[PDB]
RNA sequence: AGUGGGUAAGAGC
């Protein structure tokens, strides 16, 4: 959480997707203190230094930044949005709304996987992708 | 028009504001009784730093 | 002392002569490989935020969350104890409106 | 033309300064660098570059 | 009983 980046005002978000052209930006729209917010901060900080070649991690706090909640629907507790060369990435992970990652994920391994799997399809110019791992189902047996 | 909705709603909501507030953070205190706050659990040392 | 080098033909000191067939035979291409190490030691971004910035984090956390810190609890996100900003609603027919309003909001 | 003579100066220039010999001393070549005329380090160069740049020097001339 | 978990992305007109 704290150890990320953080962007204080919409212009800066706006500059963070701009000056990115050959990596993916992965923000989380939502609050320091929300503990799903929590565990977004805690995965992403533990792979905010694996996937840096090919990705980089910006946190926003959409109270101080309200400039998007009309337009991308941040009212969730916690958010993740992808973007490659100032374009807004979907991905199809079975929950039915491909646009953002409203829930926590536990394991690493998952959003690394995700991460790379945008990264791959926004490269080839594609603007949604399919998720490597279906989320319709928590799996919980 | 809203600060008169909103008045009116905080009017309304405070029939049993002032009591269940007040219970509420008796129930808090009795919760910290035994489970003191993080930062009071390291108080002493952070003062000894 | 006075020594030749195997290597080089030279007459050179004994009081260097260990070093100087260390640094003697030291092959370019761990120049280059010194040279692309430092390249991409500074080819590094900082992925994690200066001091300033996690201590200002911190103490943002700390000012909402009153259950880990602070004296008096409060609920989980709220800071105790005019101009209300307009957003464009990603609609390019509100493009206009959304720009003018901005405008009216000029100093 | 002008471009395969000078590629072509320049890979015997180089050739020339694989076959040069150079101290290992650093205060010899710390003497021979300021004999010649140029400053001995160059932006923090390591003796390494240091021993580089003398033997290039030496090379040209 | 029940809503969903069923948006292909792209090009300018």
């Amino acid at each position: 959480s704290y150890m990320l980046p953080h962007l204080h005002n919409g212009w800066q978000v706006d500059q963070a997707i701009l000056s990115e052209e050959d990596r993916v930006v992965v923000i989380r729209f939502g609050h320091d203190w929300d503990p799903t917010c929590m565990k977004m901060d805690e995965v992403l900080y533990s792979i905010a230094e694996k996937v840096k070649n090919f990705a980089v991690i910006y946190l926003v706090d959409i109270t101080e930044v309200p400039d998007f909640n009309k337009m991308y629907e941040l009212y969730d507790p916690c958010t993740v949005m992808f973007f490659f060369r100032n374009k807004h990435i979907m991905i199809d992970l079975g929950t039915g709304n491909n646009n953002k990652i409203n829930w926590a994920m536990e394991d690493k391994q998952e959003m690394v996987d995700i991460i790379e799997t945008v990264y791959r399809g926004a490269r080839k110019g594609r603007g949604l992708v399919v998720s490597p791992k279906d989320y319709s189902t928590k799996y919980r047996y | 028009a809203d600060a008169i909705y909103a008045a009116l709603d905080k009017r309304m909501d405070e029939r049993r504001k002032e009591r269940r507030e007040q219970r509420e953070k008796e129930e808090i205190e009795k919760y910290r009784m035994e489970r003191p706050k993080i930062q009071q659990q390291f108080s002493d040392l952070k003062r000894k730093l | 002392e006075y020594l030749v080098s195997p290597i080089t033909g030279e007459k050179i000191p004994a009081s260097k002569m260990q070093e100087h067939m260390r640094i003697g035979l030291l092959d370019p291409r761990w120049l280059e490989q010194r040279d692309r190490s430092i390249r991409e030691k500074q080819s590094d971004d900082e992925v994690y935020a200066p001091g300033l910035d996690i201590e200002s984090s911190l103490k943002q956390l700390a000012e909402r969350r009153t259950d880990i810190f602070g004296v008096e609890e409060t609920a989980i996100g709220k800071k105790i104890g005019p101009e209300e900003k307009v957003t464009w609603d990603g609609h390019s027919g509100s493009m206009a409106r959304t720009q003018q309003a901005a405008q009216a909001n000029i100093t | 033309s002008e471009r395969q003579a000078e590629v072509l100066a320049e890979f015997e220039r180089r050739k020339r300064a694989r076959q040069i010999n150079v101290s290992t001393d650093d205060s010899e070549v710390k003497a021979c660098l300021r004999a010649l005329g140029e400053p001995i380090t160059l932006f923090g160069e390591g003796p390494a570059e240091r021993r580089e740049r003398l033997r290039n020097i030496l090379s040209v001339v």
